[PDB]
């Protein structure tokens, strides 16, 4: 036999028990979150074991077959797929180390708790205690101690073994001939040996750099804007000319602003626009809920759910006999079956979660049509993005009137849409500058441009650099905020929330051309599009097939990220937040401190 | 790190495994 001859009967055979081995541990990790039990624990863990166990040696067997002696395009995707998914190159003892850092780092922030000065037994976990303070207080000193109390109990916990894992983490990188952690993981977006659509894990930082460089003049007025209104909302406490205090930010990092729109709301006059009591005076349970996602995505032309995902999903909370994890969780647990995990109540955000939700599923069902190995999102980018587009059409006036949540006679005007855009730039364009700074960070402990010694040093000094956000209180080397963050402290990768972002509203931009629509992109429903839905098909089918350049490509006619279909997005607010702030300083001292 | 991912959801680290 040829070596290509021999290496088809090895992916066969390889196919054949993954595609075993993954549907047992997929459906045991369902079956734990679902039903928390020492019996599920086990299965999961071992069933765990054994598909990891498979992997990192089918990974070394798949080193028999050079690459470039393999003619066959489709097993060359797949023996590389292989290639990289192994891990034996870190010697026994540090691979064993570095997950034992792993669990613990992971373990102290799930069980982080603080107590109250005030009242030694006020203690309160993250979730839903810190974040309850950290979401609506209005009190300066309260928000402070939750936020203090986080990084100086849990984030100094996590400094020492923090340090390990960076040293650790870049040796393994460096041993597969990567320059660092960092370059390992911007090796998701990487794209090497196809002519056309090629993309270096340099070209990333250049491209983030860039488009930052556009989005800023945006945040700028919205910081100034959001400022001018914490101002009146904290009259002691903010400088017109300072960065914003970390700790009042609407939640425990500042990640995201969402909850700073009572405080923001341009028009505050304006009613409510929350269809919870619409859903509530129709009586919509969670089946309707779902069932009204389903019907979306058949607008465009997309299937139905399974009849497993009916038969086999849990839309709403078990109750106390079975004990469940609720975080909102779209399952692709392999042969045929897919199911939604969402402990769902009857509100617009959990309607919307159902979209995003459902969206993963949509992509989950095209890319079944590639192999095993394939079956991915084009880069880490892609599925949250797919996710998003769902409920940025769904969220419309335009869609809610049509499924009878909104009256057919409401009045959209411009203060219901400056309104809407203030809300979505919060979360949207705020968590941006966090994402790039929060990432930049950790590129640089990794490459080794930041000293132990200056590591929460230069932290602060980016937040206030780039963020323009500021700490309330001064933090020496025996805190590691950033792992006070669980992505941090997880060891997962966070590019990803700024690459979705601009994937986004390239996709939406393209889907709502093909979709015909008229005027601001803000206002466009791609439902009863099937020309929109099948240009998202066709990109979704491809997986992890093609590179995500040509998939990019494919939908929206460019081969990268680009950040004037964000800018499209909002550019009525930008002018307007402009005009408002016409009167304020734009712009922040990165020295001005709350304890300065 | 895992061939493919049965679920979107970052989950924590520990029940891994
Ligand atoms: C092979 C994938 C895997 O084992 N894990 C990633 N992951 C998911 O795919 C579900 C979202 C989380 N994992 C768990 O099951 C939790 C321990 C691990």
């Amino acid at each position: 036999s040829t070596i290509e001859e021999q290496a088809k009967t090895f992916l066969d055979k390889f196919n054949h028990e993954a595609e075993d081995l993954f549907y047992q541990s997929s459906l045991a990790s369902w079956n734990y979150n679902t039903n928390i039990t020492e019996e599920n624990v086990q299965n999961m863990n071992n069933a765990g074991d054994k598909w990891s166990a498979f992997l990192k040696e089918q990974s070394t067997l798949a080193q028999m077959y050079p690459l470039q002696e393999i003619q066959n395009l489709t097993v060359k995707l797949q023996l590389q797929a292989l290639q990289q998914n192994g891990s034996s190159v870190l010697s026994e003892d540090k691979s064993k180390r570095l997950n034992t850092i792993l669990n613990t780092m992971s373990t102290i922030y799930s069980t982080g708790k603080v107590c109250n000065p005030d009242n030694p037994q006020e203690c309160l976990l993250l979730e839903p205690g810190l974040n309850e303070i950290m979401a609506n207080s209005l009190d300066y000193n309260e928000r402070l101690w939750a936020w203090e109390s986080w990084r100086s109990e849990v984030g100094k916990q996590l400094r020492p073994l923090y340090e390990e894992y960076v040293v650790l983490k870049n040796e393994m990188a460096r041993a597969n001939h990567y320059e660092d952690y960092g370059d390992y993981w911007r090796g998701d977006y990487e794209v090497n040996g196809v002519d056309g659509y090629d993309y270096s894990r340099g070209q990333l930082i250049e491209d983030v750099e860039h488009t930052f460089e556009e989005i800023k003049p945006l945040y700028e007025h919205l910081h100034a804007y959001v400022r001018a209104k914490l101002m009146n909302a904290y009259p002691s406490y903010i400088s017109p000319i300072g960065c914003l205090p970390a700790h009042l930010l609407g939640d425990m990092w500042g990640r995201f602003w969402t909850n700073l729109y009572s405080l923001t709301v341009p028009f505050g006059q304006k009613p409510n626009i929350d269809v919870t009591d619409a859903m509530v005076d129709q009586a919509w349970d969670a089946q309707r809920i779902f069932k009204e996602a389903e019907k979306f995505f058949v607008s465009v032309g997309l299937p139905n759910m399974t009849q497993g995902f009916w038969e086999n999903s849990m839309l709403t909370d078990p109750g106390n006999v079975q004990k469940a994890v609720c975080h909102p969780t779209a399952w692709d647990l392999g042969k045929g079956d897919f199911r939604i995990l969402m402990c769902t109540k009857v509100t617009m955000d959990d309607f919307l979660t159902a979209h995003h939700e459902m969206g993963h599923i949509q992509y989950d069902m095209a890319y079944a049509a590639q192999p095993f190995l394939l079956r991915n999102g084009a880069n880490e980018g892609f599925h949250e993005a797919v996710g998003e587009i769902m409920s940025l059409s769904a969220a419309t006036p335009k869609h809610l009137k049509s499924i009878g949540l909104l009256s057919p006679d409401f009045q959209e005007d411009n203060e219901t849409e400056i309104n809407f855009l203030l809300k979505q730039a919060l979360t949207i364009v705020g968590t941006l500058p966090f994402t790039y700074m929060l990432e930049k960070w950790r590129w640089m402990v990794f490459k080794g441009e930041i000293p132990k010694d200056q590591w929460m040093k230069k932290w602060w000094e980016m937040k206030r650099e780039i963020v323009g956000v500021v700490e309330p209180v001064p933090h020496d080397e025996t805190y590691c905020d950033p792992a006070s963050l669980f992505h941090v402290s997880n060891d997962y990768s966070f590019i990803r929330y700024y690459t979705r972002t601009l994937y986004q509203f390239q996709f939406q931009e393209a889907l709502c051309q093909a979709a015909k629509h008229e005027g601001p992109l803000h206002k466009c429903d791609i439902s009863n599009s099937t020309e929109a839905g099948q240009k998202l098909f066709n990109m979704l089918r491809l997986g992890k097939s093609e590179p995500w350049t040509l998939a990019l490509e494919n939908v929206v006619g460019a081969k990268n990220m680009n950040v004037r279909p964000l800018l499209n997005y909002f550019e009525p607010l930008f002018t307007w937040l402009k005009d408002q702030n016409k009167n304020s300083f734009v712009g922040w001292s990165t020295d001005w401190s709350p304890y300065a | 790190a895992c061939g493919r991912q049965f679920c979107h959801t970052l989950m924590p680290r520990h029940l891994c495994a």
